[PDB]
C-alpha cells in the first residue's frame, strides 16, 4: 500500500474485466491522424499500460500529496499523449 | 534506446510515408528553347 504522488506513473486494473489501461497505438484516426486510440489490454508489461500523473491545478506540484478530489490530467507512458 | 525508439514512432505518426513519396513524386517545371534560340528560365523564387 503506496501513498500516491504527482508526477508518478501509475497502473490501473480495470475492476470488471482485470484488464488495464492503455493507449492501444492503432487509431481510426479520424480528423486527427496523429492521435491513437485508448482501449483495454491484458499483459501488465510494457510502457503502454503505464500512465503519468500531472497536477491540473497550479496549487499543487511535482512530487506534492494527491488530493482526493482534485482535477487531473494523465499522460500516457508509450506516446506522451494525454487522455483526451 | 527506448526514447529514441518512442521518438522516431511519434515521427513516423507525424508524417505518413505516401505523402513524401508523392512529394517527391512530384515533377517540376522545365526549362525550354523560345522560338528566338534563348532560353526561358522560369522563376524559381515563385516555384517548386
Amino acid at each position: 500500500h503506496r501513498t500516491l504522488l504527482y508526477g508518478h506513473a501509475i497502473l490501473l486494473r480495470h475492476s470488471y474485466s482485470g484488464m488495464y489501461l492503455c493507449c492501444l497505438s492503432t487509431s481510426r484516426s479520424s480528423t486527427d491522424k496523429l492521435a491513437f486510440d485508448v482501449g483495454l489490454q491484458e499483459d501488465t508489461t510494457g510502457e503502454a499500460c503505464w500512465w503519468t500523473i500531472h497536477p491540473a491545478s497550479k496549487q499543487r506540484s511535482e512530487g506534492e500529496k494527491v488530493r482526493v478530489g482534485d482535477d487531473l490530467i494523465l499522460v500516457s507512458v508509450s506516446s506522451e499523449r494525454y487522455l483526451h | 534506446k527506448g526514447e529514441a525508439i518512442r521518438i522516431r514512432s511519434i515521427l513516423r505518426s507525424l508524417i505518413p510515408l505516401g505523402d513524401l513519396v508523392g512529394v517527391i513524386s512530384i515533377a517540376f517545371q522545365m526549362p525550354t528553347i523560345a522560338k528566338d534560340g534563348n532560353v526561358v528560365e522560369p522563376d524559381m523564387s515563385a516555384g517548386f
